[PDB]
RNA sequence: UUCA
RNA sequence: GAGGAAGAAGCCCUUCGGGGUGUAAACUCCUGAACCCGGGACGAAACCCCCGACGAGGGGACUGACGGUACCGGGGUAAUAGCGCCGGCCAACUCCGUGCCAGCAGCCGCGGUAAUACGGAGGGCGCGAGCGUUACCCGGAUUCACUGGGCGUAAAGGGCGUGUAGGCGGCCUGGGGCGUCCCAUGUGAAAGACCACGGCUCAACCGUGGGGGAGCGUGGGAUACGCUCAGGCUAGACGG
RNA sequence: GCUAGUUGGUGGGGUAAUGGCCCACCAAGGCGACGACGGGUAGCCGGUCUGAGAGGAUGGCCGGCCACAGGGGCACUGAG
């Protein structure tokens, strides 16, 4: 089995950016769909989109990094320096509005699933709304 | 260990097994001495410690340290136990407070005197 | 049969009172079914005597019996005027 | 029991002036003047480099030893200080400037904080009218600290208060010479005090 | 300018034939309290030398602390080693609570309020280039910004 | 409120009495993963009217007998053994779990 | 032979 | 308490010139804990009695163990200091006596004739009506790791399968809302804990007021995820 | 692995009152790895101590509840 798709996801996403793809494939899902337009929108990546893999439908993702550095070791510094799954199969993880966490005092982000939609540890606060704690990204 | 593991067993609290026994853990505990012999300590040191096998009121006959330059301990000495080991005396666990029942004080000490029962001397 | 009494707090010779609504076979210190005033009589401080009619006018109307002193108390802080 | 003993030794100690003295601590002798090394047999040897734990106790021993607290005292203050809000650091010198003891030496009505602790005790000082004789009692913004009338013509007092004629005061107190009253205006911030101690290291000692 | 803190100087030992033959090491922080911090690990046959040395070496391994209110812009945990440290912002009138190593660091690299703590390996060696890591990899907001705006 | 629960009839064997099985859902106090507990409850079931495989609602009743503190409510859902299977099968284990065995 |  | 010598005596250390103890003492001058003499409490205003209606109101009288204590005024003597420690951790060093002895020791370790580690002394460091010791709890100990650990060689992968219970589970739709999340609302005794004012000259100790939340109950709402039911799919799986 | 008043039912008895609480008689049931049963230990709580927290450890005094009164058993009198 996959077991859990979202991780798959996050770490296809973490190895890619590890050996600087361009881009990368995902199997696709609505649910990991949603997560992407959070990424995109908040500029952890440079965007997604479907394709049609071999028949099969995939999620393109287009990965971004910094500009090329001085000395030895002249790679880029990632603009995803950390990508974590928090809740998981068998040990979900649920907070309440005044139990979301503040991700690097704002730098980084914290994506919620609420029953009123995917946001970010902002977007969550905002509506007012908690919910399973997917991951954390910074 | 997976966290369904944790679920099914748990984590195990550890437990500290005590360094005197001399019941109720009790600070002190009163005791009457058996024997009153002399021990060699072990590597590297050399000397003739003063130990004393004590019949403690707890029911236990434990060995106790004599400490100070010397004593007056016999045999039916009744004495109280501290309970303090002593390094290179494997098996001493206690020590005898000095200056209760019939082990005396110190003797012409005259620094740290608290420790050996001994009663502050005036002067002229 | 319930009472309007007073119930220790404070210091050693430090004596602070709390006018309360009891059950008379309870302890004195003990848990009360309400607190409606308080009592200095050392009157340490020019507040040393609060009482809330609205609430002891509740409990007297319920068959409530005030003891002599709370009863003194209470009138003193115009519980049972009417005129 | 306040120390008592030998005083012009723990400034040697603390290699800074701590003026406990006062009158002498400022003629050319409170020995820190031709024998600023610290006291006992060995005082004039090479020190060594002290310990980090070293450095934070021998400054928390400086501050403290300037107001003549105990340990005792002294830690209880700097406790009531880590609770409240603000700063924990500057309010805990706040705190201890706020001592009655203190104040008197701040008004000069005393050359000393040792001597000012007596005429606390004695009853020859007063706040706001009433006599107070609490060396500890902490003296609140707006309070007035005035000298027993049955003391003003104490031969100590006219003595000290005379050559405060003409001297300045704490940018938070007030004097008023000639009815010999003060008033504490303001606790002082850090940059009102003075002292030859960093605040920060004594926080540090009560960390450990 | 420069202040310098020395963090440890120990005697290691090589053997030779007839006898142990010596030499010194020791680590030497540098920082103008100001935001610039340096690390150098010195090693020669006498103490002085090494101190030099480590000095010399600490000048030229110089890290950008971005300072805000003395204190760090966000936590980081750096593992170096078997050697772990923890950095947690702190508001003012907190202090430096940390350890001697990372203390001495982050207060030469001009912070006053921080909360840290060693886990794992405390070898100071470790830690003291775990930090150094740390404060290293320290990010800003406008640094965010650059790197997700585009 | 008196509580009302939900659960299956495993057992009617008894005389006017049905034994439901009642399953709870909840995040562990330390681990946090949602564990499932349950537990067995003896209902009053007058006109021996529900049976085996019924999903039905207990209600918190005044006592009828030594340890049978509910009435059946109502039916939620009939038959269905898949659960009575379970709760069987379980049961069966135990019978491996002494000094012999029980395949598999 | 033991302790450095 | 303030003053008080380029700094008695004694004791300690000395290169022997001198250095310590040390402004410490002595002394000079101030202030007066204890004591002595006066005054002397709050805590107690009801029950009751008279008026009026045995009401509301209004008068009146009795009653203090602590206590002659608290406090107030007057007078007024310089008036207890111990205990632990000084090799490293860990603030604090010298002389002598000892000779792997006598002994110290929380851990590491000290003593075998030049011991800052034993015993004494001088000096020093900590606290100080206390200091020390023993015992027990949490800590540091992410050293049972939920936050927060591990298992090739360090303690640790079961000798290998098969498979029961159980745990976990791919891609779409739709019901239901059990988990989950949101809003109301009941409950959440008093003390205590936090904060703000107060009362004992301070404080300790007290009062008075304020704020608070998890948990659970009830009502209403949301449906992304997990769950459940119903359809569907073919990348997992199995089969030809 | 445990169970015969054991689990349930009918009727009764008893009580302020439900109830195998007790009794007749009928049914074979009831509980258990989500441990029953057995052994060891222990009054529980508001709260206390510690800890950054999560946790860990704890109930002395004070307030709430429970239990007991040399060790067992038992009713009587009463609103209790
Ligand atoms: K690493
Ligand atoms: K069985
Ligand atoms: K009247
Ligand atoms: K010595
Ligand atoms: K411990
Ligand atoms: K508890
Ligand atoms: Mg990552
Ligand atoms: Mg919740
Ligand atoms: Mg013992
Ligand atoms: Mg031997
Ligand atoms: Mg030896
Ligand atoms: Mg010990
Ligand atoms: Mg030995
Ligand atoms: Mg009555
Ligand atoms: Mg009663
Ligand atoms: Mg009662
Ligand atoms: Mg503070
Ligand atoms: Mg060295
Ligand atoms: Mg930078
Ligand atoms: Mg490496
Ligand atoms: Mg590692
Ligand atoms: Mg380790
Ligand atoms: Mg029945
Ligand atoms: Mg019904
Ligand atoms: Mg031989
Ligand atoms: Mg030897
Ligand atoms: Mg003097
Ligand atoms: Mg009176
Ligand atoms: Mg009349
Ligand atoms: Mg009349
Ligand atoms: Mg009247
Ligand atoms: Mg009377
Ligand atoms: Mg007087
Ligand atoms: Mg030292
Ligand atoms: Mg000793
Ligand atoms: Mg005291
Ligand atoms: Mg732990
Ligand atoms: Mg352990
Ligand atoms: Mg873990
Ligand atoms: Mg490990
Ligand atoms: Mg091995
Ligand atoms: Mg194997
Ligand atoms: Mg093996
Ligand atoms: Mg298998
Ligand atoms: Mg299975
Ligand atoms: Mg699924
Ligand atoms: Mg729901
Ligand atoms: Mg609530
Ligand atoms: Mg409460
Ligand atoms: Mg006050
Ligand atoms: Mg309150
Ligand atoms: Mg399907
Ligand atoms: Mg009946
Ligand atoms: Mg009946
Ligand atoms: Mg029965
Ligand atoms: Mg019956
Ligand atoms: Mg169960
Ligand atoms: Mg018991
Ligand atoms: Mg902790
Ligand atoms: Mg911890
Ligand atoms: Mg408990
Ligand atoms: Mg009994
Ligand atoms: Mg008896
Ligand atoms: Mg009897
Ligand atoms: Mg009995
Ligand atoms: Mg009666
Ligand atoms: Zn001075």
């Amino acid at each position: 089995m996959l077991t859990d798709p979202i991780a798959d996801m996050l770490t296809r996403i973490r190895n890619a950016t590890r050996v600087y793809k361009e881009s990368t494939d995902v199997p696709a899902s609505r649910f990991k769909e949603e997560i992407l337009r959070i990424l995109a929108r908040e500029g952890f990546i440079k965007g997604y989109e479907r394709v049609d893999v071999d028949g099969k439908p995939y999620l393109r993702v287009y990965l971004k990094y910094g500009p090329r550095r001085q000395g030895p070791d002249p790679r880029p510094e990632q603009v995803i320096h950390h990508i974590r799954r928090i809740s998981k199969p068998g040990r979900r993880v649920y907070v309440g509005v005044k139990e979301i966490p503040r991700v690097r005092r704002g730098l980084g982000i914290a994506i919620l699933s609420t029953s009123k939609g995917v946001l970010t540890d902002r977007e969550a606060r905002k509506l007012g709304v908690g919910g399973e704690l997917i991951c954390e990204v910074w | 260990p997976t966290i369904n593991q944790l679920v099914r067993k748990g984590r195990e609290k550890v437990r500290k097994k005590s360094k005197v026994p001399a019941l109720k853990g009790a600070p002190f505990r009163r005791g009457v001495c058996t024997v009153v012999r002399t021990v060699t300590p072990k590597k590297p040191n050399s000397a003739l410690r003063k130990v004393a096998k004590v019949r403690l009121t707890s029911g236990y006959e434990v060995t106790a340290y004599i400490p100070g330059e010397g004593h007056n301990l016999q045999e039916h000495s009744v004495v109280l136990i501290r309970g303090g080991r002593v390094k290179d005396l494997p098996g001493v666990r206690y020590h005898i407070v000095r200056g209760v029942y019939d082990a005396a004080g110190v003797k012409d000490r005259k620094k740290s005197r608290s420790k050996y029962g001994t009663k502050k001397p005036k002067e002229a | 049969m319930v009472k309007i009494r007073l119930a220790r707090f404070g210091s050693k010779h430090n004596p602070h009172y709390r006018i309360v609504v009891t059950d008379a076979r309870r302890k004195r210190d003990g848990k009360y079914i309400e607190k409606i005033g308080y009592y200095d009589p050392r009157k340490t401080t020019p507040d040393w005597l609060k009482v809330d009619v609205e609430r002891a006018r509740y409990w007297l109307s319920v068959g409530a019996q005030p003891t002599d002193t709370a009863r003194r108390l209470l009138r003193q802080a115009g519980v049972f005027r009417q005129e | 029991g306040r120390y008592i003993g030998p005083v012009c030794r723990l400034c040697r100690r603390e290699g800074v002036k701590l003026y406990l003295k006062g009158e002498r601590c400022y003629s050319p002798k409170c020995a820190m003047e031709r024998r600023p090394y610290p006291p006992g047999q060995h005082g004039q040897k090479r020190a060594r480099r002290p310990s980090d734990y070293a450095v934070r106790l021998r400054e928390k021993q400086k501050l403290r030893r300037i107001y003549g607290i105990s340990e005792r005292q002294f830690r209880n203050l700097f406790e009531e200080a880590s609770k409240k809000k603000g700063v924990t650091g500057s309010v805990f010198l706040g705190l201890l400037e706020s001592r009655l003891d203190n104040v008197v030496y701040r008004l000069g009505f005393a050359v000393s904080r040792r001597q000012a602790r007596q005429l606390v005790r004695h009853g020859h000082i007063t706040v706001n009218g009433r006599r107070v004789d609490l060396p500890s009692y902490r003296v609140r913004p707006g309070d007035e600290i005035a000298v027993a009338e049955k003391s003003r013509n104490l031969e100590l007092i006219r003595q000290n208060l005379e050559a405060m004629k003409g001297r300045k005061v704490g940018p938070w107190l007030s004097l008023d010479v000639e009815g010999m009253k003060g008033k504490f205006l303001r606790l002082p911030d850090r940059e009102d005090l003075a002292l030859p101690v960093n605040e920060q290291l004594v926080i540090e000692f009560y960390s450990r | 300018d420069f202040e310098e803190k020395m963090i440890l100087i120990r005697r290691t030992a090589r053997m030779q034939a007839g006898g142990r033959r010596f030499r010194f090491g020791a680590l030497v922080v540098v920082g103008d309290r100001q935001g610039r911090v340096g690390l150098g690990f010195g090693k020669a046959p006498e103490v002085p030398l090494a101190v030099q040395k480590a000095g010399y070496y600490a000048r030229r391994n110089m890290v950008e602390v971005p300072l805000q209110n003395g204190t760090i812009p966000h936590e980081i945990e750096v593992e170096f080693g078997a050697s772990k440290i923890v950095l947690k912002p702190a508001a003012p009138g907190t202090g430096v609570i940390a350890g001697a190593v990372p203390r001495a660091i982050l207060e030469l690299a001009g912070v006053t309020d921080i909360l840290t703590k060693e886990l794992g390996s405390r070898n100071p060696i470790n830690i003291a280039y775990a930090t150094m890591e740390a404060l290293r990899q320290l990010r800003t907001k406008a640094d965010v910004e650059r790197l997700r705006k585009g | 409120p008196k509580k009302v629960l939900t659960g299956v009839v495993v057992s009617d064997k008894m005389q006017k009495t049905v034994t439901v099985l009642v399953e709870r859902q909840f995040p562990h106090p330390l681990y946090g993963k949602v564990i499932k507990r349950s537990k067995k409850y003896l209902a009053h079931d007058p006109e021996e009217k529900y049976k085996l495989g019924d999903v039905v609602e207990i209600i918190e009743s005044r006592p009828i007998s030594k340890r049978k503190r509910f009435r059946v409510l109502r039916l939620v859902e009939s038959g269905r053994m898949d659960l009575v299977e379970k709760y069987l099968i379980r049961r069966q284990n135990y019978q491996s779990l002494s000094k012999r065995g029980g395949k598999a």
